[PDB]
């Protein structure tokens, strides 16, 4: 349905994407381009789903290597400077890779790309184009979910100073 | 005090020049007298006529800069 | 054409009567100066949130929630903002209210395109206004329940500052 | 044929009654002189500005900004006490506003130059207030007339807080009358000097 | 300080060039009774002498030897207030009298005998010249750049050599 | 015909959509009087000098080269540290650039595209919306760098320090 | 006020007279409230 | 003839554009009314203006309040600048720029709020009238009316 029900629907948002309910009050998608927009929107879901297991599993396990910081946001600044510079480096290879060089609105899609995908399934999990649709709204939620809630866990984390698990079973309101 | 004298004595220097370069480049010709160099260096003037042309020579501004360089060297 | 509710001057001649709360009451011309639209959605803003203000004053007098009365103790109506501005509770207020206003801002744009009644959020989860007729009843109610909780809001807040009591210990005491 | 402001003289040529606020006031003929286009985009201007100053000088003896920068009661005082930096930068964007509303049409000599151009018509509507076209005429005859009360007022305020060192209302409620002793006027030739 | 200056508020021929300009009117003031106009006036001299050598004093002038205040126009900032800022003020007045001269000289060309507008002046196309030059730099520079301020080489007349 | 830039105005008739950087911005007529490819060549040769100033002002709050690891982060006294023979070699390898732009201007004038010194070694600008994207980019970033170095300049002026110094003390106004 | 007077009062020795007298007088004046000013004060 | 002051370039000899833009009427809300490209005032007419007007008042919220906030043994909460967390990899910079770079609040003493003014730094407003009427007033208050009445006996 119409997610906004007062509002016109947006004239852009046809029901192809996945997870299209309707949303674009602001007026994105009459500016930009939905193809580049809706690779923002993949690329910092994945980021945040991979950053939310990150957090619960930082708040427990811990490389020999590394020291364990108080909280997994404060696991940053005691891994050393140049591992944060080869990860970085690291990062920026992929980026450079996966996007074939062309990373700029004006040059990412000029080789006919589809928005998110890089070619990637190994296990073959996309075999089947029905399961495939209902894998990309699946994957479109879940990454929605993931920005929300690692905004709240990285800022609670930061408030609190005793992570997630920790925090919940010791909870302890304002004050 | 020597500021003011050396921009004094600047002017001087200007002023002589102007007067002895102007009469060098003016000497084949000007609007007043076009065909001056037909005449020379040192002539009188070309007479009373188109408004009047006393000291038109280039002679003449060798007489009227010598006024400004012993101004100059004062 | 002379104006129902003020017989002695003329009709305001960009009020109709399919617009709800309509008495023709515009003697200042004020409909003829700003867009309709907008005076129609600035009129029940205003009634909506102060039909809230009024609740809010009347249920406070009465009851209070479980810890509220320690951290705000005699203190009462404005008296309990500045105490809430130092605790979090007004700036998270601000702070939702804010995001439903920027909603609402490209809401009363579209209004102002044409595309949408003013005051028309599409907000009915039970459902009441089914039927027309008691849409139309519910309209003309809001905005006359609205309008004279305006008032109210204005009584209820000017009677605090002169005897610092508040609507029901105003009505049991003096 | 005479004037309605002035009977005894003629009306003035370029004063046709057409403008808002057209009363055949121009004795001195300055419209004969000096097009009645550049004229009344200079009264409006003027007009604006003192409508401004004059609300100016009353809020600002009644409300403030915070900061000890900011509580002048006296308008005279606040030129000297507000910051410097942020003055300045008031005159800076009055000045980059000045040349943007004109649209670089800013001299005498090429002001107008579009026949579009109406005097005090900058395109200025933020809120379409304007929009309704019956209310054209009455606008622009209050706006004028806002703008002449508001120049007389705001020149007697300054005056009057230059005689009584007092913001304006304050001087209304705790008036006190002139001495004569001081505050002579003129007087540099009479004594000759000194 | 600069160039082996001395400011003004410091050096002592500044304060003996105001003591002896003081004793100067003293002198003159002790020949008048108090209420006299001379007495009057000669008062208003000395304050007045004073009230020069005080501001001198704290404006950040670089006294000489002699006790003079001495101008440094060398660039530095922090003595832009006696030639560079002056000098500012002066070519904007300086430029806005040229440009509306020139914008008068070009109107009275156009003129039907254009050696009358220039005895007997147009007041008011004059007063509208002389208004538009308070932004002569933008309005000489696009003159320049759109052709019209400089003329070609082969319209000006000049001598047979 | 009317400027993009400047709405009001009419177009400048010597700048046009095909050159980089274009918005439709001369209000003071430049083109109408000079040579309009010699102003972009001077336009992006100020820009790349700019971009390397802009990086050369803020890098040294960093890192600072062994060498001159004793100099000063504020930018306008280590340059009076480096000595005359440190400046020599400078003004020497920029004269060895600029013969190949005294070359490029005054002799092959109108052979070529502005800029184009020849030096692509990565062979970028080879995908021609790769081209397009980096032209108009190289461009605004030269812009961008102009501006920037020249607050950074004034502002290591009145307060004597580098950018990122003057920022993490919050010494912004005149002390 | 008659046109032919006003042409004389347009007349350039009228007028140099009259502009560099208004020039002078508020030189003078300037000179009168804002005297010996050796520097732009700064 | 010229009038003066008449104000069109070919009464006094100036130059001209020749090129006078049609004037439309459509208006902005913080824009001004005047020719601009086609499609301009679709895009940036008053829809773009007030919703980026609105979103800037709302983003204003979490600005004006920007802090580390931190808690206690208890739950009180300490603020603290963003100048007190330190980046761990950029050489001889170790604290870095921030949001408080872009809006300094404290260093100029304002005590910012979401609704722009906070407790410190609060509007001042004040009485003029100073407990006192308009006419037959007594002691440390006489105004413009009553000096009217002391003239008028006398
Ligand atoms: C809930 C998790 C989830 C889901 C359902 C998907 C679903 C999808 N991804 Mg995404 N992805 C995710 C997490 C997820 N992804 C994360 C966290 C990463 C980063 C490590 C990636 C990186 C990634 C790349 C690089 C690409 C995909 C692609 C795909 C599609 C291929 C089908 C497939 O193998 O599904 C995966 C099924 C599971 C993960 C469930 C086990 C499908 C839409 C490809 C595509 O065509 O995208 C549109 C593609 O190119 N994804
Ligand atoms: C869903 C998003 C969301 C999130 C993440 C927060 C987060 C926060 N809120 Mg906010 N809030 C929200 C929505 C949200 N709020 C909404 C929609 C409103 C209505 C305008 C408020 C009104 C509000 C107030 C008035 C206060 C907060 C406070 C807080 C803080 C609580 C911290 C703590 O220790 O509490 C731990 C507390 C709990 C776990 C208990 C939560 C249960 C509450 C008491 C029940 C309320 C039920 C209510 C009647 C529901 C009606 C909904 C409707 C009226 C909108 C935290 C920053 C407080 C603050 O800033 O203190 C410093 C505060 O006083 N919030
Ligand atoms: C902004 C309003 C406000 C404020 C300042 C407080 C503040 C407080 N509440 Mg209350 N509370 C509120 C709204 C608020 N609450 C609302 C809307 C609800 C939802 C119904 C509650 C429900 C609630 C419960 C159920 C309890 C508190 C409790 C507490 C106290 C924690 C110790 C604390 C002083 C606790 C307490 O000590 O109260 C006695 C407690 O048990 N609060
Ligand atoms: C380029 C942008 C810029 C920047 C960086 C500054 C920076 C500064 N200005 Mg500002 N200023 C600007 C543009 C700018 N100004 C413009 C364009 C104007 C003219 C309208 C002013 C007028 C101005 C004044 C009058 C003052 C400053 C002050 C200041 C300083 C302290 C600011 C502060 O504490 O804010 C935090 C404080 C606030 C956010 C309070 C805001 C108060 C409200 C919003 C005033 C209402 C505005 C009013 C409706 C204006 C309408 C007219 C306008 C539309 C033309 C700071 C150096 C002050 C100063 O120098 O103090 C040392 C000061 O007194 N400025
Ligand atoms: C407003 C008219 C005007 C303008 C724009 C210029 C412009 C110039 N003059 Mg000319 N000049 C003028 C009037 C003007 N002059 C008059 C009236 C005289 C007679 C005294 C001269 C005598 C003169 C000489 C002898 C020389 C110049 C030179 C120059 C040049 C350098 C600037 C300079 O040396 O100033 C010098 C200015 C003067 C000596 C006299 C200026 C007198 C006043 C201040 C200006 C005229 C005001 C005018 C009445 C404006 C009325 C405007 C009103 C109608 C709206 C420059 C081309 C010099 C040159 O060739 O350098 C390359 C040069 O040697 N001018
Ligand atoms: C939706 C918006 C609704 C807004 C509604 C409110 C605004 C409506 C319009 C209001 C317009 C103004 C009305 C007055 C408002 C304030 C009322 C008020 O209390 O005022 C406040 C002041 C009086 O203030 C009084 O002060 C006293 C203590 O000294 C009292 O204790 C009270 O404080 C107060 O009543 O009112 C005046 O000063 C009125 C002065 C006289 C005005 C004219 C009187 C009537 C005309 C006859 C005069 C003839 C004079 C002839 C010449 C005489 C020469 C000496
Ligand atoms: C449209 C705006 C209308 C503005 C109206 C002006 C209102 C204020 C005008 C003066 C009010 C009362 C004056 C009594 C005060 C008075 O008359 O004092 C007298 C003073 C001369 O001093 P005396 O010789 O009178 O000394 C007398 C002894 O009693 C004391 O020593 O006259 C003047 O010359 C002062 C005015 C300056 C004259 C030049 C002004 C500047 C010239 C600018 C160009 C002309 C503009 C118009 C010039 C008149
Ligand atoms: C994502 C980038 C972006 C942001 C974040 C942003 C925010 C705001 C805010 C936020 C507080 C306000 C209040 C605001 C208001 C106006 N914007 Mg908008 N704006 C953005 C983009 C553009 C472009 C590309 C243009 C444009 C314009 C205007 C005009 C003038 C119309 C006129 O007067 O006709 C007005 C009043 C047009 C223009 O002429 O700018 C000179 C124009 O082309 N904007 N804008
Ligand atoms: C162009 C022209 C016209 C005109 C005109 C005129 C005369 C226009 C005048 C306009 C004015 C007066 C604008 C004033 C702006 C004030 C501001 C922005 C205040 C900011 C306060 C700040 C930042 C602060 C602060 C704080 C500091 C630092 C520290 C604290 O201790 C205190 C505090 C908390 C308060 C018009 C339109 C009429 C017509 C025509 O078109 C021509
Ligand atoms: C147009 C436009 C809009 C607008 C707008 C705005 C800002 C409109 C504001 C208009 C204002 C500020 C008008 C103010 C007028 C002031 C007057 C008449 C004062 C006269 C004083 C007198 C007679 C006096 C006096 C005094 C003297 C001398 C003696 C004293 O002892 C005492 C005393 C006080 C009595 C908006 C922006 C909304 C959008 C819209 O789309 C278009
Ligand atoms: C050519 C080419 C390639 C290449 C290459 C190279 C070497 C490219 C180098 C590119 C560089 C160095 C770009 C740098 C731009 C800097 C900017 C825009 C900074 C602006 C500063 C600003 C706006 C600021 C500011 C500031 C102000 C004023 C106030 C301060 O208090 C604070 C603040 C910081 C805010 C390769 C080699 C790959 C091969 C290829 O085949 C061809
Ligand atoms: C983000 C800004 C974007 C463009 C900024 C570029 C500014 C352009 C040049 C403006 C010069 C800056 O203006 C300069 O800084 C501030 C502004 O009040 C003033 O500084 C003064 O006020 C500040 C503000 O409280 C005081 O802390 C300071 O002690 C005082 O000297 C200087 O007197 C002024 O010279």
């Amino acid at each position: 349905d119409n997610a906004m029900p007062f509002l016109e629907r947006p004239p852009k948002l046809d029901g192809s994407l996945a997870g299209d309910v309707g949303f674009d009050p602001v007026g994105f998608s009459n500016y930009f381009d939905l193809r580049w927009l809706r690779e923002s929107e993949l690329k910092h879901g994945r980021v945040c789903m991979l950053g939310v297991t990150g957090l619960l599993v930082q708040e427990a396990v811990c490389l020999p290597q590394f020291s364990n910081g108080k909280t997994p946001v404060d696991d940053f600044f005691v891994v050393p400077a140049a591992g944060l510079w080869q990860v970085f480096f690291a990062i920026g290879a992929v980026e450079f890779f996966s996007h074939g060089f062309k990373l700029t609105p004006g040059d990412m899609f000029s080789e006919g790309r589809e928005a998110g995908d890089f070619g990637f399934d190994p296990l073959g999990c996309g075999k089947n184009p029905d399961a495939l649709a209902r894998r990309r709204l699946v994957e479109v939620k879940n990454g929605r979910l993931a920005m929300i809630a690692f905004g709240g866990l990285l800022h609670q984390q930061l408030l609190t100073g005793q992570g997630t698990f920790e925090q919940l079973a010791n909870f302890k309101a304002i004050a | 005090g020597d500021f003011l004298i050396h921009h004094a004595i600047a002017l001087a220097l200007h002023t002589t020049t102007l007067i002895l370069v102007k009469g060098a480049l003016d000497a084949r010709g000007s609007k007043l007298m076009p065909d001056k160099k037909d005449f020379g260096y040192a002539f009188p003037c070309d007479g009373p006529g188109r408004g009047g042309t006393c000291d038109i020579s280039a002679w003449d501004a060798f007489y009227l800069s010598m006024f400004w360089m012993l101004n100059t060297i004062g | 054409a002379m104006s129902e509710s003020v017989p002695f001057l003329k009709k305001p001649e960009a009020l109709d009567s399919s617009m709800a709360g309509y008495a023709g009451f515009d003697p200042l011309g004020l409909s003829s100066i700003a867009d309709i639209k907008f005076l129609q959605e600035s009129e029940i803003k205003h009634c909506r949130i102060a039909m809230l203000a009024a609740a809010g004053s009347i249920a406070q007098d009465i009851f209070t929630f479980p810890g509220v009365s320690k951290v705000v103790g005699t203190a009462k109506m404005t008296g309990v903002h500045d105490v809430l501005v130092k605790q979090g509770a007004m700036g998270q207020i601000l702070l939702w209210t804010s995001f439903l206003e920027v909603f609402g801002t490209i809401a009363l744009l579209e209004t102002l395109d044409g595309k949408r009644a003013p005051g028309d959020f599409k907000f009915d989860p039970l459902g009441f206004s089914k039927n027309a007729e008691t849409a139309k009843r519910y309209q003309l109610s809001e905005i006359k329940n609205g309008r004279l909780a305006m008032l109210a809001t204005g009584g209820m807040v000017h009677g605090y500052f002169i005897t610092g009591k508040g609507p029901l210990e105003l009505l049991t005491n003096f | 044929a005479k004037s309605k402001a002035v009977p005894f003289l003629s009306q003035p040529e370029a004063l046709d009654g057409s403008m808002a606020g057209d009363v055949g006031f121009d004795p001195f003929g300055i419209s004969s002189v000096i097009d009645i286009k550049w004229l009344r985009e200079s009264e409006l201007k003027h007009g604006r500005i003192c409508m401004l100053a004059a609300t100016g000088c009353l809020v600002q003896e009644v409300v403030h900004l915070p900061g000890p920068a900011f509580s002048q009661k006296m308008a005279l005082n606040a030129w000297a006490a507000a910051p410097r930096g942020g003055m300045i930068s008031i005159l800076v964007a009055i000045g980059l506003i000045e040349m943007i509303s004109n649209r670089f049409a800013l001299t005498a000599t090429d002001m107008f130059a579009n026949p579009n151009r109406v005097p005090g018509d900058l395109g200025f509507d933020p809120l379409s207030l304007g929009a309704n076209p019956a209310n054209r005429a009455r606008f622009e005859l209050s706006e004028v007339i806002h703008g002449r009360a508001a120049m007389m007022g705001f020149s007697g305020m300054v005056h009057q807080m230059i005689v009584s060192k007092q913001a304006p209302i304050e001087q209304l409620m705790h008036f006190k009358a002139v001495d004569s002793s001081l505050m002579k006027l003129g007087g540099a030739a009479g004594n000759l000097g000194y | 300080d600069v160039a082996g200056l001395t400011p003004c508020g410091e050096s002592k021929e500044f304060a003996r060039r105001l003591d002896g300009s003081v004793k100067k009117l003293q002198t003159r003031l002790s020949k008048y009774e108090a209420g006299t106009p001379p007495a009057l006036a000669l008062q208003k001299q000395i304050d007045k002498t004073k009230n020069r050598f005080d501001r001198y004093g704290k404006a950040g002038l670089l006294c000489g030897t002699d006790g003079l205040p001495h101008l440094i126009t060398d660039g530095r900032w922090t003595h832009s207030g006696e030639f560079v800022i002056p000098g500012l003020l002066f070519l904007y007045v300086a430029g806005w009298i040229g440009w509306v001269g020139r914008s008068y000289v070009l109107f009275a060309r156009t003129a039907d005998k254009p050696t009358e507008k220039e005895i007997i002046i147009d007041v008011p196309v004059a007063l509208s010249f002389v208004s538009t030059g308070f932004i002569w730099p933008f309005s000489a520079f696009k003159e320049f750049t759109s052709g019209n301020l400089i003329v070609p080489a082969d319209e000006i007349t000049v001598s047979p050599r | 015909e009317m400027s993009e830039a400047i709405p009001f105005m009419p177009k400048p008739a010597n700048i046009d959509s095909s050159m980089p950087g274009y918005a439709g911005f001369d209000p003071l007529g430049f083109t109408d009087y000079y040579s309009a490819k010699w102003m972009q060549e001077a336009e992006i040769k100020h820009g790349r000098v700019c971009m390397l100033a802009a990086l050369g002002m803020v890098f040294p709050e960093f890192a600072k080269f062994p060498q001159f690891a004793s100099f000063s982060t504020n930018p306008l006294e280590a340059f009076y540290q480096v000595s005359p023979a440190g400046w020599g070699q400078i003004f020497l390898f920029i004269g060895v650039l600029e013969t190949f732009s005294y070359e490029k201007s005054f002799y092959n004038f109108e052979g070529g595209a502005p800029g184009a010194l020849g030096f692509d070694p990565l062979r970028m600008s080879s995908n021609p919306a790769s081209a397009k994207q980096y032209a108009a980019a190289e461009v605004r970033n030269g812009r961008l760098a102009m501006i920037g170095f020249s607050g950074m300049l004034h502002h290591a002026i009145v307060s004597k320090q580098g950018p990122i110094t003057q920022i993490v003390e919050q010494n912004f106004y005149p002390k | 006020m008659d046109s032919n007077f006003l042409k004389y009062l347009s007349t350039a020795p009228v007028l140099f007279t009259v502009w560099l007298s208004f020039t002078a007088s508020f030189i003078i004046e300037a000179n009168r409230f804002f005297p010996d000013m050796l520097y732009f004060p700064m | 003839d010229t009038t003066g002051f008449s104000g069109v370039p070919s009464q006094f000899a100036r130059p001209e554009s020749g090129v006078y833009p049609a004037e439309p009427t459509e208006q902005t809300f913080l824009g001004m009314r005047g020719p601009r490209a086609p499609g301009h005032r679709e895009n940036f007419g008053g829809k773009h203006t007030a919703t980026m007007l609105a979103i800037a008042a709302l983003l204003w919220q979490p600005v004006s309040e920007a802090g580390m906030y931190r808690m206690g043994a208890d739950g009180a909460l300490t603020k603290s600048s963003f100048s007190n967390m330190e980046v761990p990899g950029f050489g001889n910079m170790k604290k870095a720029p921030t949001i408080e770079s872009l809006f300094p609040f404290a260093k100029n003493g304002f005590d910012a709020s979401p609704a722009l003014f906070g407790k410190g730094s609060m509007i001042v407003v004040e009485d003029p009238r100073d407990g006192c009427g308009a006419y037959a007033n007594s002691g440390a208050c006489h105004t413009f009316l009553d000096e009217i009445g002391d003239a008028l006996k006398k």
